[PDB]
């Protein structure tokens, strides 16, 4: 099986403990989010996630940044993505087998690492279960987006923003 | 300050609840569904539509893992909702994140910690600055 | 497998949702505030009794936040008590720790995910090994 | 004002944390718990913590390990101490205010680094606010346990145990 | 300028100080190196950094493990590319004055943070200085070397190795 | 054991000195460059050369730098040298490494310092098992 | 044997390395440098360190800091201490072969993580060995000093400076 | 700028060479050493003695392994000697520490290499500020 991550600055290192566990674990890794602690925007990652699962080079996503909000956000506004915030494995599990979920949110920063690896190893080893109420909860989330085809596959989406940063827009 | 509710089956006990403590502080609520939701996704919904039409910037959901709530109510262009269930998140997602709504499970959070998160949630603003331009990214998206 | 619950005021509505499932999967409980106890002191108290007499190993204990029961019950020589809150301490308690019992907060944690933390903690054995030398530290304080 | 700090070897990195933050927030910090991440024992530095709360030497104490439980409990068992195993700032608010408890226990291992941050100064913040409810609580769980002189600023008590260990008593 | 880097495992954490200093230098990074600190092989990375260099995607390449000799010498058997390992400032910037060197390697397990800022700093720094007596031996130590088309911008070129690897083969 | 040596001009002093030290510590050594090699390129590649082609696998470099010997030396085929300007180098890239080969800097390191780099790298073994497929990856390369 | 170690707050992780190093060679570990990595004085652990092994409470010592050239000097500025500040495993043997130095100091941040373990090693595998020529150069080393019993045994002695930096007396 | 420079009979030669680099860069240059002195104690001693009583913030102590000439150095009060042995310490002891001096051992150090660690030591100026305090209690002690 192949698992996309990412992550911002904040949270590399949890990322790198978890990319180390998959491995472990026997999945492959395509490791998207950011791969220093140097500055950068949430977005981009859970962007990438979201497409490489949506794309089919992925099975499942898990994307991270501090609280695991904006990074989770960012990935489940892509077609095809279903995206669950868990900073807890009761909801994980959940995520799963009632909705099946195919990008995991989690806040590193505010969930230890060992609950982190409880809660990625639960979300992988729970498995969809199809039930006639959990499918129409499934394609009601399926279809409240409108489809942007100047955003799918476009990696340079977010270009207009990465040079107003550049620029000094953004300051504090 | 305006706050805006709602609640599924499993989310309306608390969200009952809730309601009163915000009018014992106070606070003008909006509740969307005086009678539970069909489902997480209507209620999620709901709340965004009041949300993303009224003046208000503030807005809780219930359900039963808080999951399902944001899951949906993220699709929605220009909405950002924040799955809480620890005191941290409950004011980083606002300060950072355009947070415009949290979501509570409420087979995963307790009472008295969820007011402990709503109050954070209710009383942290948005900074802005450099954050603006991850508002400015999800915004863009669908 | 056998179970000692117990629980205050606070905790009762939960433990007795507990004591059903408990009896629903299989489990012989020993409910030792079959009414709520006066306060989580005694409750606490009840609990370790029975369990330090019993051939049971494991216990719940149900009150308000958690952090009472297992201030109380760990000031019993040779008890020892863990506050549950999330998924991995509910088995981590159990494999390194002696976690006679574990202390649910109902004002903390929601249903589901006691459930949950209940579960793992009671398929749970105590490891053994290297950490029998912190147990026998522990249950030589007072 | 003085915070006495402890942990096991899991958690010595979170512990640094919060020693900084606490010095940068203008307390005096009394560092116990294990300096380095050489394999120890929790019951060790609960004890020092405990110790130094009880005798005047510290005002408060913070003590950590993988999950708290451990180290908590054995803070907990001592003369004059009240140990609150908190992972969330509500029952760590609660355990000041209506518990007046002078050591707080963290799993380092479980929780991320910011919440920990949290917790202790939501802890740290409040005041134990006395009413005749809560001072019958609080009597009652100071009598619970039965002092023993032995234990009480027993710098060898358990000397007897760490003999063992050496001996390889305690293998896996 | 574009700065290609690569690393092993065993110096990951390294590679990421310096991918931070770098950008905040200004300098546009493309990292290839091993993402995490799972078990894998220096020439893999190694050579990416050095196909980064002499196809022109990078200007310039630092690569690093844990005493830099396995990786910088990856680098420097493909075309194009002249790899100084350098663990002082002194020899670094006479590779790239002298050598024109277009690849730098340094071992992060041997040198502190500090002095590796200071290699890379003093060699990016440094230019080139072209002499008729360093010209003839640049010259000679590009045609020291016999071209191999099957290596060159060959992604598959290790995947033997790999599969023996994966196999077992190469066991402790 | 046997030794190959070999050196530019600016390595020669250094190299004569070793080469001393070599046989009073019962050391068969090659010496390539009796006289002073044109430039670190020809002296690397005759040690490289006699290497490949002795049954020895332990041999010194000599130059400025040791940066260049190695740069030119890594370019044969199935060659692997080490500059070396430290003590932990000196033996690791032995155990790791198939180290055929250190390249010494007289401009960068000092004799006393050189003396030790050598015996350590003279002392220690190539380790084989999981290291022997980065090795055949190397070797694979031009 | 007893090792006595110190530090400032930029070398913390390597101390701990090291620490964790010497235990695990049966060595028994008396941590006296700052224990966390806030703002801190390396005379101050010097000091300690310098004392412990001049008092006989430690046999030999090991400080660092950024460069070590701080700490080591700090150290070395003690009665019945003969620091020696040591980047390389060469000038290590030398120094207790030859000086018979009871202090070790190491530039953490500077050297890296292997090296640092090896130069420890060295340095502690040594053995002094007298000869007419350096028990000559001891002996005026141990000369050159006079004596201030103001300063030993006295952990008070930099109390006017600590003051002096929490009224703001060392701005930048 | 001045420089005081000084050597025992091991680090003479590098010495007089760094002399001639000096003056050839227009440093005026005070040796306490025209002939090698009897061990590194009384050279490091003497250029200590010679720069606490100039006006001089500059010097640089020769000698086999540097460490000597700091160990002993270092018992003078208010002396600050680095041992250099790369080219981060070779600024930074200046830029943080009082670096009246640094010490470079000829057995441990090659000559380029010592001539780059010289320049950035000799370019590099105390920052103070904040540094002082420790530098306080360095000329404090014996
Ligand atoms: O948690 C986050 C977004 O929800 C990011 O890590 C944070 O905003 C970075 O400053
Ligand atoms: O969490 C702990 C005790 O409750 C410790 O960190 C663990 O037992 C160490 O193996
Ligand atoms: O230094 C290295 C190769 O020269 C690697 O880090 C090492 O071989 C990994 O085991
Ligand atoms: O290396 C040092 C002193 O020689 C210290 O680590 C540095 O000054 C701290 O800023």
């Amino acid at each position: 099986m192949i698992i996309a991550i990412g992550n911002d600055h904040i949270v590399t290192m949890q990322k790198i403990e978890i990319s180390n566990m998959l491995k472990d674990m026997g999945y492959t890794v395509i490791d998207e989010g950011t791969y220093d602690t140097h500055r950068t925007h949430y977005p981009i990652y859970g962007k990438k996630v979201a497409e490489d699962v949506a794309d089919g080079r992925a099975d499942l996503g898990i994307v991270m940044c501090g609280t695991g909000i904006g990074i989770s956000t960012a990935a489940d506004k892509n077609e095809g993505i279903r995206a669950a915030m868990c900073d807890d494995v009761t909801s994980a599990v959940y995520a799963r087998e009632q909705l099946n979920a195919n990008v995991l949110g989690i806040g590193g920063a505010v969930v230890g690492v060992h609950l982190i690896q409880d809660i990625v190893k639960a979300y992988l080893d729970a498995t969809y279960k199809e039930t006639p109420e959990n499918k129409k909860l499934i394609d009601k989330i399926d279809n409240i987006a409108k489809p942007n085809p100047d955003q799918k596959d476009n990696p340079h989406f977010f270009d207009a923003e990465l040079e107003k940063w550049a620029e000094g827009v953004y300051h504090d | 300050m305006d706050v805006i509710i709602g609640a599924d089956k499993d989310g309306f006990a608390m969200k009952e609840q809730v309601k009163k403590y915000l009018e014992e502080h106070q606070y003008r609520v909006a509740d969307v569904t005086p009678e539970p939701a069909e489902d997480f996704v209507e209620s999620s919904l709901a709340v965004t539509k009041k949300l993303l039409n009224s003046d208000a910037h503030k807005a809780i959901m219930f359900d039963r893992y808080g999951v399902g709530s944001a899951m949906a109510s993220n699709k929605v262009k220009g909405m950002v909702t924040a799955v809480v269930e620890e005191e941290n998140t409950a004011h980083m997602t606002a300060e950072h994140n355009g947070a415009k709504a949290i979501a509570i499970g409420t087979g995963i959070t307790g009472y008295d910690r969820a007011l402990v998160i709503i109050q954070r949630y209710l009383d942290t603003e948005y900074a802005g600055g450099r954050h603006q331009i991850r508002l400015d990214m999800l915004e863009k998206m669908i």
